[PDB]
């Protein structure tokens, strides 16, 4: 049995180490595999033999007694957002654990945290209020009201300015909806 | 070369219907598998396949058939399709010497329903960028909403001036339910585009935002008194404006 963290969070710039630990029985080697949303899954390593390997930005470690692996991932990109599996073969034949989605949280270089209101483009005075432009360790608060829905939080790139920001997007079906409430 | 491709992308099966996923590899791979993997969640070995004329049973065999007539193709079938069955469906492929890793394709996502009466197009909404956000950080955010889909069988795309754009777009990885607390409630997906003050300004400037759904064939039976929510792309679109 593959058992792997469902969720982990870093931020871009740093090292973060995922571990897997397997149950022996008929160990032929560990694998670990990156998937993207919702993409095909794509080889990283294969490891037999202890300890610990360089494959670029990644590495790769293996403890043949401690039934026990990690992945280390240094220099964190936001790419590198995925789920990643540890899987374990015994040579045809690969069983994988359950995954680990990692969020890479982007660096903020100068954050204004703000709440805007846009207006629908066609009608009927509907509208979204957006929270964008906080830094990454703010915690954007979910609906406890069952009218309003507030989405996660996402990191957009322009890349062609080299800025990054984090937004989430909340509206109602009901009007008048308060846009300064929601995320707070 | 190409790897290993699959089909179809996208099928929604009312419960007791048979379908078939195809799977194909030009890598001459002795090696090909079928797996299941539920949202997010991992993958689950159905059934696979050492060579031509053999097959064998994985982790969660019932109850699929398979087939491996030729080296290149594998065949997984569903004779009587049950809601359990509602998943994404990934191919794999191995050569036999002397390893090593497996070669995946893109999936099929499959949702079974009890009923097809469920099955919503979304309707797409364009949210024009806050003229506070313009002139405080001289970018602009352009919203985009996907709501009342279902199935979640959707792909969300931004196009400015009939070009396809990757570059300052968020989508949400994955909806919201916008009924919780119902099993088959239907989905809102939201898409931002950032865009500079000066880009948005422009009146020659158009912005759309894309929702494809997978939806009802011409094969399915529809009886409701509702447009039948066929395959179809929903779209919205801005204009740039000086004020």
């Amino acid at each position: 049995n593959i058992d792997q963290p469902t969720e982990m969070t870093a931020t871009e710039g740093a090292i973060v180490q995922i571990n897997c630990t397997y149950q022996t029985s008929g160990f032929n080697g560990l694998f670990w595999y990156q998937q993207h949303a919702g993409e095909a899954p794509t080889f990283l390593s294969y490891n037999v033999l202890d300890g610990l390997e360089e494959k670029g930005r990644f590495s790769s470690f293996l403890s043949r007694s401690k039934g026990y692996s990690y992945l280390l991932l240094k220099e964190l990109q936001m790419k590198d957002s995925a789920s990643y599996l540890c899987a374990v073969r015994n040579g045809f034949k690969t069983i994988f654990g359950a995954g680990t989605r990692l969020f890479v949280k982007a660096n903020i270089q100068n954050p204004d945290p703000a709440v805007y209101q846009l207006r629908d483009s066609k009608s009927s005075d509907k509208s979204v209020c957006l929270f964008t432009d906080f830094d990454s360790q703010t915690n954007v608060s979910q609906s406890k009201d069952s009218d309003v829905y507030i989405t996660d939080k996402c990191v957009l790139d322009m890349r062609s300015m080299d800025f990054k920001s984090n937004s989430a997007v909340a509206w109602s079906n009901k009007s008048d909806f308060a846009c300064a409430n929601a995320f707070n | 070369n190409a790897g290993v491709t699959q089909t179809p992308k996208f099928r929604v099966l009312k419960t007791g219907q048979s379908m078939t996923l195809l799977c194909a590899q030009d890598m001459n791979h002795e090696y090909m598998y079928w797996y299941r993997q539920d949202p997010g969640m991992g993958l689950r070995l159905i059934h696979y396949s050492v060579g031509e004329g053999t097959t064998a049973k994985g982790e969660v065999p019932d109850g699929y058939n398979v087939s491996r007539l030729k080296k290149q193709n594998f065949l997984l079938g569903l004779e009587s399709a049950a809601p359990s069955q509602t998943s994404v469906y990934f191919c794999a492929s191995s050569p036999r010497l002397a390893g090593d890793e497996q070669f995946f394709g893109p999936g099929t996502r499959l949702t079974v329903l009890e009923d097809l009466k469920n099955v919503f197009p979304p309707e797409v909404a364009v949210f024009e960028p806050s003229e506070a956000e313009i002139s405080h950080t001289q970018k602009a955010t352009l919203v985009c909403l996907a709501t009342g889909f279902y199935p979640d069988h959707v792909e969300l795309s931004w196009w400015v001036n009939g070009k396809e754009v990757h570059s300052g777009v968020c989508t949400d990885p994955q909806p919201l339910k916008e009924q919780p607390a119902l099993n088959d409630s239907r989905y809102a997906l939201s898409s931002r585009l950032r865009v500079s003050a000066t880009f948005w300004q422009n009146p020659r400037n158009h912005f759309r935002c894309q929702v494809q759904f997978y939806g009802l064939s011409e094969n399915d039976e529809w009886t409701q008194d509702r447009a039948k929510p066929v395959t179809q792309i929903v779209s919205a679109e801005a204009w740039g404006r000086a004020d």
